[PDB]
């Protein structure tokens, strides 16, 4: 009686959406038709013998969500829980916020209400969305205010995607990253942060793909989030609840965007030891943002394994990393991890572009490094917003050029509060 | 060797502990920021504001549009007044 | 077939080219879809050795 | 589903009008009754956007066209396509404009304009969720100068909140003689500069010289000529016509685009360039796409791309081919041209590609640039016009029409404004 329920917003949230919950249907039994022939944890994800997901697909155009309830899993989710506008924000943060999210914003409550009504003890919302799109920075920050007001005490996940050139599709993502981050950065209990150039690299030279497409990426990231998210749909024992998170990874509100590292990445081999994988987490090319650990200083630090996991193992691995890595945590920090073993084994598509392994792990920390990845989008949104270069499109659309400076300011204050957690004495 | 190994949890399908290899250096809670509700009033108030900027926009636009028709008119009346 | 080419000489500003169409024996009054001679050409486009 | 509202103006206008219905229906296997006959299912998937369906599984275009020369009428029905056209969406007058801006502007064109708006509020409200508006016209004449003008006033004050594109055909003295030429270019300019969220500057002083110096034609003609605008606004289009990610709606485009409201201008370009009835080979290899599309030589509108900075750009590759080598090959013009692009709009170089290649090809590229350099092409025109300004020459033939001589001190002051910001976007430094 513990749900979560699952909300994604614009393609990028609904793409990385379908490839999550295909893969959560793979690690559960469960069919494309809803039913599963074979621990009850999994009913805080899905709800005669249909297990329908706790899922809301919710974008201003339909050509993405009717891909979903036209192909393979057309019957997984019910006709009412995938919400499609006729009209899409046109990569304007300001329309997908102000414009277009003010005419659907009181049905996809009402839909999400639906779902609020079929739990006996609703636990919050795992929110999956790009920065860069329209919908999904515009009117995800629109969802994550209201959800602040109708649902208080329920605590609220982020999957966020980070831009990057290479899958770029506007000149003004580094704009409606900023917007959305500022307006939603109140409003998140803890965000993973997805940068799209450090999961094409990995595609590219772990998996050998020459030129990823968003399926690769998804198949790749859908991986990550359901290591994640392993803890709350089976029993295990770290990160049992979305409370959990807040209380292991984010020691002060406004840092709340933990690092996730994840080992092995194999192409489709002898199996790769438990301290093999553990020496992987701390490999920058393993991350899904790209920047340096070993710069910065860590505050929170977890193991999450899964698969034929000795803790004999896991110790002994902790105890080399140690003495042959420079780990540097703050100093209001102990040094030290918190490991977690679920017995679940790695699962992977069947045709995918991923390897099945014996055993992974993905690391999650909360080090002040990631304000690289701040620093990358200010830097961007500074070069144009010093000539005002597209701030028309946003200005017409009823928003203020203060709005632009307000929520760079704060992306300044945050980049300030990862400066002063870090510094000694 | 300075591993304190505390067991949190064992579960039907996990099992859960902490590995404190040093305690904190600073022996105490720093201060850097540490932090309250906002209303669907103040919402709606913030929105409806930026529903009536956008409106007015379109007024503007509309208005210099008209005047080229009214400027327009007065082209087919001078016409006229040649032949 | 001279007459064409005669033409296109006199707007282009080619001096040289109508100089050897007319020792090869094209039209003068050789005229265009309009009407126009080699020399309505040259005038419009301001050619005055072509003209002479 | 994103539908887009056609609307040709002008024997120009209707002449490439045509050619782009005659080019995009034979990518999408539409034939002149209406009927699909194609291999590939991309081929209707977006068919929509240009198409109504007709009952019978019937496809008609959403095109409105327009002409004060009754004689318009009868080219465009008895073209190879003229069949597929709706007939009340054809709208003719009696008298034309007689190359006179301000004939249809204000005079002959404002007796036919209400008929037109009605035939585009009906083909409008037809829509499920119309884009926009997309208007063929040259800027030289009369009726595409400034009945078309006046049209995308009208039709900007019933959907504000709708993109307005247009491919405005250049005059260039190489192609037409008519003297007020400049004055109607320059009448229309200041209108477009006001009232268009996007504007493809198709050259006819780039159209000639393309003709005569690359594809070795000694009198090129207008069919010569529109080959390549119907080359161009293929490709231009495909984005819209296709499915696809990048610039897939006019919206979506006018944000990548168009940094600063009136600088909306844009430079198209193609590649390879080919004459009508010139075989193909061999397809051209990724470096020679990407080399031949940025080329000055491939330009569709009079500039030196290398006199000014790319604002923005727009790369659009047709056909199967390798995107590893296409995103390698786009990267590398940027960073061994760098001085050509500017530095403080991030990533400004979205690429797109398209798997359906045009006809006759099996690679293609199409390029669309919003570049500083493009104030070339108005300074030009700006020129010629002022040449004639000061000698207050062919005035009486607008002032006539009831036009006042400061409409056209306002026309030339705009568009002289329009060249300094331009000037100073592309002096501009990342400080
Ligand atoms: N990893 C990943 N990124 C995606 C996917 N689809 C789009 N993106 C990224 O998301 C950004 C574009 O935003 P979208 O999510 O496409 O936009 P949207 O939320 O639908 O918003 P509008 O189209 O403006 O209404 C770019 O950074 C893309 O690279 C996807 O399936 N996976
Ligand atoms: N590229 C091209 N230019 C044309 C064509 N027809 C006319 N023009 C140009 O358009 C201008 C004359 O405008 P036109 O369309 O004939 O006049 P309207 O009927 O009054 O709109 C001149 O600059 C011509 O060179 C055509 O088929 N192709
Ligand atoms: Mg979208």
């Amino acid at each position: 009686m513990r749900e979560c329920i699952s909300i994604h917003v614009g393609q990028a949230g609904v793409q990385i959406g379908n490839a999550c919950w295909e893969l959560y249907c793979l690690e559960h039994g469960i069919q494309p038709d809803g039913q599963m022939p074979s621990d009850d944890s999994f009913n805080t994800f899905f709800s005669a013998g249909k297990h329908v997901p706790r899922a809301v697909f919710v974008d201003l155009e339909p050509t993405v969500i009717d891909e979903v309830r036209t192909g393979t899993y057309r019957q997984l989710f019910h006709p009412e829980q995938l919400i499609t506008g006729k009209e899409d924000a046109a990569n304007n943060y300001a329309r997908g916020h102000y414009t277009i999210g003010k005419e659907i914003i009181d049905l996809v409550l009402d839909r999400i209400r639906k779902l609020a009504d079929q739990c006996t003890g609703l636990q919050g919302f795992l929110v999956f969305h790009s920065f860069g799109g329209g919908t999904g920075s515009g009117f995800t920050s629109l969802l994550m205010e209201r959800l602040s007001v109708d649902y208080g005490k329920k605590s609220k996940l982020e999957f966020s995607i980070y831009p990057a050139p290479q899958v770029s599709t506007a000149v003004v993502e580094p704009y409606n990253s900023i917007l959305t981050t500022h307006t939603t950065l109140e409003h998140s209990d803890c965000a993973f942060m997805v940068d799209n150039e450090a999961i094409y690299d990995i595609c590219r030279r772990n998996l050998d793909i020459e030129r990823p497409t968003y399926t690769n990426l998804n198949r790749l990231i859908s991986q990550i989030v359901s290591s994640i998210t392993a803890s709350l749909r089976f029993d295990g024992a770290l990160n049992v609840d979305l409370t959990e998170f807040q209380t292991n990874l984010v020691p002060y509100p406004r840092i709340h965007f933990p690092l996730a590292t994840y080992a092995p990445v194999i192409s489709a081999h002898e199996q790769l030891s438990v301290a093999e994988i553990t020496n992987a987490c701390f490999e920058p090319a393993n991350q899904m943002v790209k920047c340096d650990p070993r710069h910065g200083k860590y505050m929170a630090c977890c193991l999450l394994y899964r698969g034929d996991v000795v803790p004999k193992d896991v110790n002994a691995a902790i105890a080399t990393i140690k003495t042959k890595r420079s780990i540097q945590f703050v100093d209001w920090c102990p040094t030290g991890f918190k490991v977690g073993i679920n017995y679940q084994p790695p699962t992977v598509v069947p045709g995918g572009d991923l390897a099945k392994v014996q055993r992974a792990v993905c690391m999650l920390s909360n080090t002040t490094a990631i304000a690289e990845a701040w620093a990358r989008l200010d830097h961007k949104f500074d070069l144009m917003y010093a000539k005002r270069a597209f701030v028309h499109w946003y200005v017409g659309e009823g928003m203020e050029e203060g709005e632009f400076s307000e929520a760079r300011e704060d992306m300044a204050a945050l980049e300030k509060d990862y400066e002063e957690v870090g510094v000694d004495s | 060797a300075d591993m304190e190994v505390i067991e949190l949890n064992k579960a039907t399908s996990g099992q859960s502990w902490e590995v404190i290899l040093k305690p904190p250096s600073f022996d105490g809670v720093p201060e850097f920021n540490a932090s309250r509700d906002p209303s669907l009033e103040e919402i709606q108030k913030k929105l409806e504001a930026a529903e009536e900027r956008r409106k007015a926009h379109f007024a503007a636009m509309l208005e210099r549009l008209q005047e080229k028709d009214k400027h327009a008119e007065e082209v087919r009346k001078n016409k006229e007044l040649k032949e | 077939d001279l007459g064409k080419k005669l033409l296109e000489a006199a707007r282009a500003g080619q001096d040289d080219e109508v100089r050897i169409l007319m020792a090869n024996g094209a039209d003068v009054n050789a005229e265009d879809d309009s009407g126009k001679t080699p020399l309505h050409l040259a005038a419009i486009k301001g050619h005055l050795e072509i003209v002479e | 589903m994103r539908e887009i509202v056609h609307i040709q103006a002008g024997q120009c206008g209707n002449q490439i009008g045509a050619k782009f219905w005659e080019v995009i229906s034979d990518e999408h296997g539409i034939d002149p009754t209406g009927s699909y006959h194609g291999d590939s299912d991309l081929q209707l998937e977006r068919i929509n956007v240009y198409y109504n369906e007709a009952t019978g599984n019937k496809y008609v275009p959403r095109a409105i066209l327009v002409d004060l020369e009754p004689g318009t009428m009868d080219s465009v029905r008895s073209g190879p396509f003229g069949q597929i056209f709706r007939p009340d969406n054809f709208v003719f007058g009696q008298s034309g404009a007689g190359n006179n801006w301000a004939k249809g502007h204000y005079t002959e064109g404002a007796e036919l304009v209400d008929s037109v708006l009605d035939v585009v509020r009906k083909e409008s409200e037809s829509c499920d969720c119309l884009q926009g508006f997309q208007l063929t016209h040259s800027l030289g004449g009369g009726t595409g100068s400034g009945m078309g003008t006046l049209l995308i006033s009208k039709i900007r004050e019933e959907y504000p909140d709708r993109i307005m594109n247009t491919f405005s055909v250049m005059p260039s003295p190489k192609v037409s003689d008519t003297v007020v030429e400049p004055y109607n270019a320059t009448l229309s300019v200041h209108q477009l500069v006001e009232n268009t969220d996007e504007t493809y500057c198709i050259d006819n002083e780039a159209l000639y010289d393309i003709c005569f110096r690359t594809l070795k034609l000694t009198t090129p003609t207008y069919g010569d000529l529109n080959h390549l605008v119907s080359a161009t606004m293929s490709g231009v289009t495909t984005c819209l016509r296709f499915p696809g990610q990048l610039n897939a709606d006019l919206r979506k485009l006018a944000v990548n685009m168009v940094p600063f409201p009136r600088l909306h201008f844009f430079m198209p370009g193609f590649a390879p360039l080919t004459s009508r009835g010139s075989q193909q080979y061999r397809a051209l290899t990724v470096p020679e796409l990407t080399q031949q599309m940025f080329d000055s030589k491939n330009m569709m509108a009079a500039c030196d791309p290398r006199h000014g900075r790319y604002l923005t750009v727009a790369a659009i590759f047709r056909g199967r081919m390798s995107m590893k080598e296409v995103d390698e090959q786009m990267l590398n013009v940027q960073n061994k041209n760098s001085s050509y692009f500017v530095e403080w709009i991030p990533n400004n170089v979205k690429t797109a590609v398209c798997d359906i290649p045009p006809r006759g090809l099996k690679m293609s590229a199409t390029f669309i640039g919003n570049s500083t350099a493009i104030q070339e092409l108005f300074k030009r025109i700006s020129e010629q016009f002022t040449a004639m300004f000061r000698r207050k020459a062919f005035l009486h033939w607008y002032t006539g029409e009831g036009m006042d001589e400061m409409e056209f001190t306002e026309a030339e002051s705009n568009m002289n404004d329009l060249v300094s910001e331009y000037q100073q976007y592309q002096d501009a430094t990342a400080d």
